[PDB]
């Protein structure tokens, strides 16, 4: 429905054609489309909407990490998220760091909770 | 003549010491861009800036490679610049701005986008020369204050974009930016604190905006849109991102603004229904109604009202059929 589009752009992405965002994560570029990220993030979309055209670099700061913004723009395409205990924490950290919306915190992490107590 | 226009960007490994040969045998080049470089370092423009004393458009985005004495040359050899646009080249301080606004007084566009180094120190010494400045641009700089903004508004009567998205100021050295007559565009995307009175007085006295990116700015209300809507006379560009406005705004910006073209109400948590079809009904121009991410719209609501109104394009989440509509040129996929 909805998906069945974001799966063409999935594949596009995959195969490296047609993408018009450049993202820049400690060095490493990751290629994205527009509108994807511009419903995944409220800090995508005020950066992606005062611009205009071709093509678009966004470098995020410093603390975002490579291996936790490998995932989430899976998440974007696929809406499904890949959590493995060895990283975690920097997953979260990135996610409260770009304000994303689709995840929630106490309803998440609570599994570590339960588990430790 | 087909060179003087150089313009060596994303070639990353096949521009090594080599500038020096496109200098020697092709001189006066007016124009130059090495944004995305990864090959030369910076005794690769230390060389090409005593090869050309006429530089105007001296373009470095995200060269991290690069450091001050690429400026401490370029301003050092170049008495006549008008542009300069580094980009995230954290590496850049100030003791290497400063002998860029006490050499080059001719410079009319800047821009240092994620510098986390630039203080206001150097940016009062860019203010008080480089009198002929139009156009400016941070992005997250801090240690960049209110004065800095209360410096480049009483040395800069000429400022046409200005752009503060991330900083450090706040509504006090925002509420300096009336005493520039000649105003077109503001950036002040989540900035300390832009208050609700400054906005308004800054539009009841700038009578030359055409643009208002206040965007990411929580404490902005509704009333301060209706005043932008009724005081706003050469308004064409307005962007309320995630900004407290609750569902009538966009009644008043779009029944009482003559002229308005653009309008971002998006992830706003809440914009009900109504909002867009009423906006579309009355106002008088409008040909961007982006919505996006407003989890109360309607789809129905916004296709039935989409093949109503043609005039006006819309922007959800659903309107990616419009990027997978590009696929009507290579195709190929499936």
């Amino acid at each position: 429905h909805s998906t069945n589009v974001l799966l063409s752009l999935n594949d596009q992405r995959k195969k490296d054609v047609l993408c018009d965002v450049t993202i820049f994560v400690e060095g490493q570029r990751f290629r994205a489309h527009r509108s994807v990220l511009a419903a995944c993030s409220s800090y995508f979309h005020s950066r992606i909407v005062g611009q205009a055209d071709g093509e678009l670099n966004i470098t995020l700061p410093e603390e975002v990490t490579v291996k936790g913004f490998e995932p989430l723009i899976q998440f974007a395409y696929t809406a499904k998220l890949i959590l493995s205990k060895e990283n975690v924490d920097e997953v979260c950290k990135c996610v409260e760091f770009l304000s994303v919306h689709n995840i929630e915190e106490s309803c998440f992490q609570f599994l570590k909770f339960k588990f430790l107590d | 003549q087909f060179w003087k226009q150089l313009d060596l960007s994303s070639r990353q490994q096949v521009t090594d010491e080599l500038l020096e040969k496109i200098a020697s045998r092709s001189q006066n080049i007016i124009e130059i861009n090495i944004s995305d470089c990864r090959s030369m370092s910076d005794n690769g423009v230390c060389v090409l800036a005593f090869k050309c004393p006429g530089l105007l458009r001296y373009t470095a985005y995200r060269c991290k490679q690069l450091s001050d004495t690429s400026i401490i040359a370029v301003a050092s050899h170049c008495p006549l610049l008008q542009k300069v646009h580094v980009g995230n080249q954290d590496k850049l301080t100030d003791e290497g701005l400063k002998q860029l606004g006490s050499k080059c007084r001719e410079l009319k566009d800047i821009h240092f986008g994620q510098c986390y180094k630039i203080s206001d120190e150097g940016m009062i010494v860019i203010a008080k020369g480089c009198l002929k400045l139009q156009r400016i641009y941070m992005q997250e700089n801090k240690l960049v204050t209110d004065q800095s903004v209360k410096a480049f508004a009483e040395h800069c009567p000429e400022l046409q974009y200005v752009g503060f998205m991330g900083c450090s100021v706040t509504s006090k050295g925002v509420i300096h930016l009336t005493k520039l007559r000649n105003l077109s565009s503001l950036d002040l995307r989540h900035i300390t604190e832009l208050d609700n009175e400054t906005v308004m007085e800054i539009v009841k006295r700038c009578k030359n905006l055409s643009s208002l990116n206040l965007c990411l700015n929580w404490i902005i209300n509704d009333r301060c849109v209706e005043v932008i809507a009724k005081e706003g006379q050469n308004l064409k560009e307005l962007y309320l991102v995630s900004c407290k406005i609750t569902d009538y705004a966009l009644i008043a910006i779009g029944r009482y603004s003559m002229t308005i073209e653009t309008v971002d109400v998006g992830w706003c948590k809440e914009i009900t229904d109504q909002g867009a079809t009423l906006i579309a009904q009355s106002s008088k121009s409008l040909r961007y109604l982006g919505l996006m991410r407003c989890d109360k719209v309607n789809e129905v609501t916004v296709e039935q009202l989409v093949q109503q109104y043609p005039h006006i394009t819309f922007s959800t989440v659903l309107q990616d059929c419009k990027r997978t509509l590009e696929r009507a040129y290579q195709m190929g996929w499936t």
